[PDB]
RNA sequence: GCCCGGAUAGCUCAGUCGGUAGAGCAGGGGAUUGAAAAUCCCCGUGUCCUUGGUUCGAUUCCGAGUCCGGGCACCA
RNA sequence: AAAUUGAAGAGUUUGAUCAUGGCUCAGAUUGAACGCUGGCGGCAGGCCUAACACAUGCAAGUCGAACGGUAACAGGAAGAAGCUUGCUUCUUUGCUGACGAGUGGCGGACGGGUGAGUAAUGUCUGGGAAACUGCCUGAUGGAGGGGGAUAACUACUGGAAACGGUAGCUAAUACCGCAUAACGUCGCAAGACCAAAGAGGGGGACCUUCGGGCCUCUUGCCAUCGGAUGUGCCCAGAUGGGAUUAGCUAGUAGGUGGGGUAACGGCUCACCUAGGCGACGAUCCCUAGCUGGUCUGAGAGGAUGACCAGCCACACUGGAACUGAGACACGGUCCAGACUCCUACGGGAGGCAGCAGUGGGGAAUAUUGCACAAUGGGCGCAAGCCUGAUGCAGCCAUGCCGCGUGUAUGAAGAAGGCCUUCGGGUUGUAAAGUACUUUCAGCGGGGAGGAAGGGAGUAAAGUUAAUACCUUUGCUCAUUGACGUUACCCGCAGAAGAAGCACCGGCUAACUCCGUGCCAGCAGCCGCGGUAAUACGGAGGGUGCAAGCGUUAAUCGGAAUUACUGGGCGUAAAGCGCACGCAGGCGGUUUGUUAAGUCAGAUGUGAAAUCCCCGGGCUCAACCUGGGAACUGCAUCUGAUACUGGCAA
């Protein structure tokens, strides 16, 4: 907290996908140290990615962890997801607010489990553009078994609803690009051109009024309680009147501050994360899931009827029928949240595999409007899309 | 000390931190205070209509 | 050092400032010796505006206390022979 | 600030003609008055010595327009002042400028009244005045402004103080709508019916 | 510390070392008049006295003694000449 | 942000390694009184914390949650 | 001509009674908190707890008119070199202004903050002698001549930095002898003594050796004695609770010899005497800043010490001294500590109870804001720096006060609710309406008042050798506003954007219907519910306040329930079981004298503020303010001598 940053180049929005200890968090390492060698931006180094007690006894990582690395055309914000089944909830988040992941399946062991769950995540929330990446290589000295596992990765993507073919599959051990190898090096800096070539320019909304998702609530030493996110929609300016909307109540309240990676900022727009600083709140009283929204445009809810698409087997899903009283769990923006079911009248059972409409009572209220997306869950997996219709509360 | 939990019903169990005002009941003895309904984990009574600052119950 | 200054009092955007003898390292509303009379910069004309006892000016600047900015001025405003 | 609810029930419950709903009709004949302050009109009142003070302070509240915690304040100032307290209590409510406005003419009840000094109308000394509350000084000349003068709603009303009995105390010129407060109100000269005394009991205790 | 007028702690200790050497003279020029006194008589006594008169003075105009230190210097160290010898 | 424990009819507790849960204590509900206590005759009065799964069948085996308990961390 | 005009009760023991006596209630107030609900302005105020720990930033510097600096900056002048000969390159010049690095004379000790400690080293009231004083200002007298250094700045090393070295060069209002100076120190005296510094704006005349010698004017420096402001010291009384703390004390108590202190003194020694304190409560223990005041009370009192003002104390904890006129120093030095820091691991830091802020504590108290424009203070010849002291505004129904949310007409006395003597009443002039106004925010044009000045070049009048510079009064100028899209004055629209929440058996202003049935719940006191509840939950109906209302805690009141004014003790609580008796309290009667008490006048003084009357400015109030009394005080000389005491017989 002490350099402006400079609103210089266009923000996107990163990060690395893929299967549990399959150099996922070892990827976001090496672009670091490649990227602040070659075109002199700030080093960094892979201890800093994950500390704790947590990730280094275990090695695993759990925190979605941020990285800030700049090229010459555009600025990009890593967000490294956890990986493993028991942290698709942080993940999601994570990855929410990812524009274009780059998913990591390893030469040696190929997709696995964790990789198609979490590419199934990743097109209900909402994940536009993916890149993949070999992390492994060298390891296995041969041209036909590399090329094996590239085959096997086009045939995922496809069969889950992608491109597949059309994305640019890149080779590179993240260890060897590490220390200072010049061919792995060259390897790592192509894939920061195909970040540049197959991800577009992102669409933004700098005009309907301010909305931000917390997706991690902090207490600044000195400051107070800073929440962090990816601003949805408008802009903030510092000395504004926010409403901090969704779990328990709702409170008012003013910003003090808006940064980016430890640097000011005036105007924090749209489609980017940053540290909103709030006056005159606790660290306990505010929340993971609510939302820092402009006075009057967002209300809590407790009850909603919403077009649900339940899911078959086939895409993945429930196999069996349900009658009201079942609760599963309802990932809005960031947090999930459990909630009774009321069916229509005239609708006896719920078939997967199918569209029907329902009325939905929540234990917590969270604040939603009419065309809101949301994707259900329960029992480690995915159960149905869709929409909300109308408020009730 | 004891706190006497005014009103029809509610929602405090084994824990659950509670406001406390004063205010004997003059009927249990012992019992020389009055839990703020509305105040912290203790909500207010369900479905009140008059006096309900008293019983922590907002408008209909 | 003794001083002949304004002590403002009064209200927010409605001073009246009490012209009085004090010490130089007490403060503006503090200690004083002896109150001399008093300024009002918002009474326009009307029968009051400003009073200043002269005769106790003579007791201690004739002694030697210093005479502030606006107190200096108001001893050429009450005039001599005006 | 003011009370603005149905003004006729708070005559009912007195009893007796408040000026409230006074208007441009002389006598109303159109509220069941005395025998229906509300639900429970036809029940005799068995009334103690606390309910006739409070009876007696809500009805010069109510006829002038006041509210308890402004009210007490008058007999505060009313109980420092020489002479004697109840005399005090009322020549305080009288000297008001909402009511020496209602007592010129300019104003059919006492809240057109409050509301034409309110307006931005009402003018003293060559000077405008907002405040209903505003202790109108012996020798002063209250009038109404070039802008809002001789509108609808108060030469209406001027023809309406005709029928009035015109405090002695004040005159008015009625031709320009001009007036004139002279002298302070004496008790012989108004009321001659709301007793001042009782109001005096229930604040000494 | 966070002011530019720490000049008054070097300063001050600048100040010392010299009040300091003429002070410890100036008592030292004292103990050699109480060094004369107790065995010997109105005259080597008298020649040290006559010696530290014009410095505790001097001393004392400077503002290192006050006039008051020296003035009892004169005083009570005359009154031990005068009555034992 | 993640590890762990805790929850069984109105209250205090038994019972389980898939065989479909009980005990006291409250309360019932007619007798009786103005209405109880007592005496008399008959009653479990249940979302096994919620919800789904493996299955013929789950308190009991395996997920996901609820609010609460205690534990370890992160500083835009 | 005005300053106290001053005092309420009620419920509740019983079958009923009178008494006793607790309990509770109505009233004020508050640094307030919570709960429901909320719209605006005036002035106020806003960490009471963890004197808990604190990132971050900013809170004291300032003069070039003290000197060194002819320079780290930026710019004129004598002269230089390139070439578009005035466009560019560029050495000298106190020389352009200044002011970065410096050494001095002053400031930092004031301004602020916070009550940890302190039950008397404090405070308050009234007195005193043994003091000292920067700044300011009264009056006198100087203002003779020399020297030695030293920083910065090279240089050279030490060191990561923090900081010191090692060889120098070099001013001065820095530094130090010297000669002198009594009305200033020393004893009685002849004697002995001690002080200093030059700057800056101008000059005719004559020295020019040009550094200008020399005249002026200001500021500054001299010992003295002053005034003012203080600051230390002392005494007397007053200034909490406990005797289930009764004995405490050896520098303890005096005296002198010595010693120190600005100065009195066990302040400190050496001796000498062996006391001193304590029932008028020592000592010890717990609690506590003190006062002006605040609050309540008819007053006596009781409570209290937020906010403004005085005094004291403290500065991360515990010491210590230095520098000065002033400290044992809030952003000084120094140790030691604990707890955060930076380290190249040798050694370095650090101190919000200054302003915002964080965590934490908590029932609970605020923005890392805005400006020096004013008002002080610091600096300075002033041109201006710095001033989170003042000024403002963010936030906050937390207060005291103001205006809001409409205003006339309105019968079918609508409906719907609501009770029904199913006839009807009631909510109800309420609504809907039918007329009119538009306060207030919300748009927009005008636009006071906080502002005195400061500054330039000026006229005169002072100053003087002088029409120069300087100063003063007339005198011409241009301007300075953080608050600020000010306060306020006119135009836009259309009731338009703007009402709760307690209560309703008695006390205590205000009724019914259902639902429930000693269950569910209310409860400030009595007490409400067992199938016809006025007390419970709902509804209507009312009543009381309303931008607030209730609840809560806290103090006084009522409580004559600690009674001095102003109570009691046969049986209600309460006469020791009964004597003797020291200290203590009280004491018959008559003259004389003192005056301690008492009384009367006297002068001092009770800081200013609030509190109280006659006024005045906020559009009105609230607020603000001018004067008056008040400040029931406490001391001091003079008398009165009845009464009380002292002393007489
Ligand atoms: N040979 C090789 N090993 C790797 C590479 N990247 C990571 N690893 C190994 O895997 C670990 C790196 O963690 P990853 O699993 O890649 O990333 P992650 O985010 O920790 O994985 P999750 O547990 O899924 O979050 C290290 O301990 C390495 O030993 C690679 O590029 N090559
Ligand atoms: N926008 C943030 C992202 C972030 C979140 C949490 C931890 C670190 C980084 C930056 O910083
Ligand atoms: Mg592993
Ligand atoms: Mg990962
Ligand atoms: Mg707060
Ligand atoms: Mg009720
Ligand atoms: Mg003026
Ligand atoms: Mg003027
Ligand atoms: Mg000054
Ligand atoms: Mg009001
Ligand atoms: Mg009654
Ligand atoms: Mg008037
Ligand atoms: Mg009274
Ligand atoms: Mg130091
Ligand atoms: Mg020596
Ligand atoms: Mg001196
Ligand atoms: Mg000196
Ligand atoms: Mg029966
Ligand atoms: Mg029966
Ligand atoms: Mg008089
Ligand atoms: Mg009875
Ligand atoms: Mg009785
Ligand atoms: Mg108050
Ligand atoms: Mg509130
Ligand atoms: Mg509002
Ligand atoms: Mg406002
Ligand atoms: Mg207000
Ligand atoms: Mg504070
Ligand atoms: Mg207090
Ligand atoms: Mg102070
Ligand atoms: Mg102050
Ligand atoms: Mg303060
Ligand atoms: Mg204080
Ligand atoms: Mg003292
Ligand atoms: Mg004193
Ligand atoms: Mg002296
Ligand atoms: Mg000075
Ligand atoms: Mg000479
Ligand atoms: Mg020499
Ligand atoms: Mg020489
Ligand atoms: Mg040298
Ligand atoms: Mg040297
Ligand atoms: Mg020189
Ligand atoms: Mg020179
Ligand atoms: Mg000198
Ligand atoms: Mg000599
Ligand atoms: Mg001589
Ligand atoms: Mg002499
Ligand atoms: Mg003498
Ligand atoms: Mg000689
Ligand atoms: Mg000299
Ligand atoms: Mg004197
Ligand atoms: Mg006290
Ligand atoms: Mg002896
Ligand atoms: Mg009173
Ligand atoms: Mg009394
Ligand atoms: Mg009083
Ligand atoms: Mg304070
Ligand atoms: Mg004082
Ligand atoms: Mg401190
Ligand atoms: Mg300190
Ligand atoms: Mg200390
Ligand atoms: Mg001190
Ligand atoms: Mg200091
Ligand atoms: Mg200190
Ligand atoms: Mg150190
Ligand atoms: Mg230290
Ligand atoms: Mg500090
Ligand atoms: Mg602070
Ligand atoms: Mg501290
Ligand atoms: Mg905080
Ligand atoms: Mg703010
Ligand atoms: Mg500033
Ligand atoms: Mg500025
Ligand atoms: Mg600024
Ligand atoms: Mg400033
Ligand atoms: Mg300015
Ligand atoms: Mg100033
Ligand atoms: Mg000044
Ligand atoms: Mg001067
Ligand atoms: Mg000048
Ligand atoms: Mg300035
Ligand atoms: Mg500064
Ligand atoms: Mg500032
Ligand atoms: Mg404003
Ligand atoms: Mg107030
Ligand atoms: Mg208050
Ligand atoms: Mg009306
Ligand atoms: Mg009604
Ligand atoms: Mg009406
Ligand atoms: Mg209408
Ligand atoms: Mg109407
Ligand atoms: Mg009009
Ligand atoms: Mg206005
Ligand atoms: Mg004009
Ligand atoms: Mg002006
Ligand atoms: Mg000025
Ligand atoms: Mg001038
Ligand atoms: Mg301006
Ligand atoms: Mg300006
Ligand atoms: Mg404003
Ligand atoms: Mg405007
Ligand atoms: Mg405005
Ligand atoms: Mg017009
Ligand atoms: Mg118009
Ligand atoms: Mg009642
Ligand atoms: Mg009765
Ligand atoms: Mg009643
Ligand atoms: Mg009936
Ligand atoms: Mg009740
Ligand atoms: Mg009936
Ligand atoms: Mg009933
Ligand atoms: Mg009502
Ligand atoms: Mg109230
Ligand atoms: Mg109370
Ligand atoms: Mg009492
Ligand atoms: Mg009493
Ligand atoms: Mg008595
Ligand atoms: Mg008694
Ligand atoms: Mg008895
Ligand atoms: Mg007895
Ligand atoms: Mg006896
Ligand atoms: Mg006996
Ligand atoms: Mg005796
Ligand atoms: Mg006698
Ligand atoms: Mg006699
Ligand atoms: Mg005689
Ligand atoms: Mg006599
Ligand atoms: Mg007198
Ligand atoms: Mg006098
Ligand atoms: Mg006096
Ligand atoms: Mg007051
Ligand atoms: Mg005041
Ligand atoms: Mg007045
Ligand atoms: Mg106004
Ligand atoms: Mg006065
Ligand atoms: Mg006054
Ligand atoms: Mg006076
Ligand atoms: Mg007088
Ligand atoms: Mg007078
Ligand atoms: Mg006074
Ligand atoms: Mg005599
Ligand atoms: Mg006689
Ligand atoms: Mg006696
Ligand atoms: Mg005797």
């Amino acid at each position: 907290s002490k350099e402006k940053f400079e609103r210089t180049k266009p923000h996107v929005n990163v990060g690395t996908i893929g299967h549990v200890d399959h150099g996922k968090t070892t990827l976001t390492a090496a672009i670091t140290t490649v990227l602040a060698k070659t075109y002199g931006g700030a080093a960094r180094a892979f201890n800093q990615i994950d500390n704790a007690p947590e990730e280094k006894a275990r090695g695993i990582t759990i925190n979605t962890s941020h990285v800030e690395y700049d090229t010459p055309t555009r600025h990009y914000a890593h967000v490294d997801c956890p990986g493993a089944a028991d942290y698709v909830k942080n993940m999601i988040t994570g990855a929410a607010q990812m524009d274009g992941a780059i998913l990591v399946v390893a030469a040696t062991d190929g997709p696995m489990p964790q990789t198609r769950e979490h590419i199934l995540l990743g097109r209900q929330v909402g994940v536009p553009y993916i890149i993949v990446f070999l992390n492994k290589c060298d390891m296995v000295d041969d041209e036909e078994l590399l090329e094996l596992v590239e085959m096997e990765v086009r045939e995922l993507l496809s069969q889950y609803d992608f491109p597949g073919d059309d994305t640019p599959i890149v080779r590179g051990s993240a260890l060897k690009a590490l220390e200072g190898d010049a061919e792995w090096e060259a390897k790592i800096l192509e894939l920061a051109g195909f970040l540049d070539s197959y991800i577009p320019e992102p669409e933004r909304a700098i005009d309907k009024p301010f909305l931000l998702p917390i997706e991690d609530v902090f207490s600044i030493s000195g400051r107070g309680t800073v929440v962090t996110g990816r601003v949805e929609r408008g802009i903030i300016k510092v000395g504004e009147e926010v409403e901090i909307v969704g779990i328990k109540e709702t409170q008012k309240s003013t910003c003090t501050g808006v940064e980016m990676f430890r640097k000011l900022l005036d105007e924090g727009r749209a489609g980017e994360n940053v540290g909103v600083l709030l006056r005159g709140i606790k660290r306990e009283e505010i929340e993971r899931g609510q939302v820092l929204a402009k006075p009057g445009t967002i209300k809590p809810h407790t009850k909603f009827e919403s077009e649900v698409y339940i899911l078959s087997k086939d895409e993945g899903g429930r196999h069996t029928p349900f009658f009201k009283g079942y609760r599963p769990q309802f990932y809005f923006r960031t947090t999930d949240v459990t909630g009774t079911i009321e069916l229509p009248e005239g609708v006896e059972m719920v078939m997967p595999g199918d569209n029907i409409k329902m009325v939905v009572t929540l234990i917590h209220p969270i604040a939603m409007d009419d065309g809101l997306r949301f994707a259900i869950r329960e029992g480690g997996r995915t159960v149905g899309a869709g929409v909300v219709a109308k408020v009730l509360s | 000390v004891t706190s006497y939990i005014g009103g029809e019903g509610h929602n405090l169990q084994e824990h659950s931190v509670i406001l406390i005002r004063g205010g004997r009941v003059k009927d249990l003895p012992g019992v020389r205070y009055h839990t703020v309904r509305g105040a912290l984990d203790c909500s207010g009574v369900k479905d009140r209509k008059q006096a309900r600052s008293k019983y922590g119950v907002k408008r209909p | 050092m003794v001083t002949i200054r304004l002590a403002r009092h009064g209200a927010k955007k409605r001073p009246f400032y009490q012209v009085v003898v004090a010490d130089s390292r007490n403060a503006r509303n503090g200690r004083f010796i002896e109150r001399v009379g008093f300024f009002n910069p918002i009474a326009s004309e009307k029968e009051e505006g400003t009073r200043l006892d002269l005769d106790r000016i003579a007791h201690w600047v004739g002694q030697g206390a210093t005479i502030s900015d606006r107190v200096a001025a108001l001893i050429k405003e009450v005039n001599k022979a005006a | 600030a003011r009370y603005l609810g149905p003004k006729l029930k708070l005559s009912r419950r007195e009893g007796t003609d408040l000026f409230l709903k006074s208007g441009v009709r002389a006598i109303d004949t159109k509220c069941k008055i005395e025998q229906a302050p509300g639900q429970h009109g036809a029940r005799k009142p068995r009334l103690s010595d606390y309910g006739v003070q409070l009876r007696e302070k809500q009805k010069v509240r109510r006829i002038y327009g006041v509210l308890e915690r402004q009210f007490r304040n008058y007999y505060k100032e009313a109980a420092r002042l020489k002479g004697n307290t109840g005399e005090n209590l009322l020549a305080l409510l009288e000297g008001r400028l909402d009511n020496v406005v209602y007592r010129m003419g300019f104003g059919a009840t006492r809240a057109e009244a409050r509301q034409l000094v309110s307006h931005k109308a009402i003018m003293v000394n060559g000077r405008v005045v907002n405040i209903a509350s505003y202790q109108v000084s012996p020798n002063d000349v209250v009038s109404i402004r070039e802008k809002a003068k001789k509108q609808s709603r108060v030469k209406a009303a001027l023809e309406l103080a005709e029928q009035r009995e015109k405090p002695t105390w004040l005159e008015v010129d009625a031709g320009k709508m001009e007036g004139t407060f002279k002298r302070k109100p004496e008790r012989s000269d108004l009321s001659a019916d709301i007793n001042e005394h009782l109001i005096v009991e229930l604040y000494s205790k | 510390n966070i002011k530019s007028a720490k000049k008054r702690a070097i300063q001050s200790e600048k100040a010392r070392k010299h009040n300091a050497s003429r002070r410890s003279m100036m008592r030292t020029f004292i103990k050699k008049v109480y060094a004369a006194i107790e065995a010997g008589d109105k005259a080597a006594a008298q020649k040290a006295f006559n010696e530290m008169q014009p410095i505790v003075d001097r001393q004392a105009a400077k503002g290192l003694i006050h006039k008051n230190k020296a003035a009892r210097h004169k005083a009570n160290l005359t009154a031990q000449i005068n009555k034992l010898a």
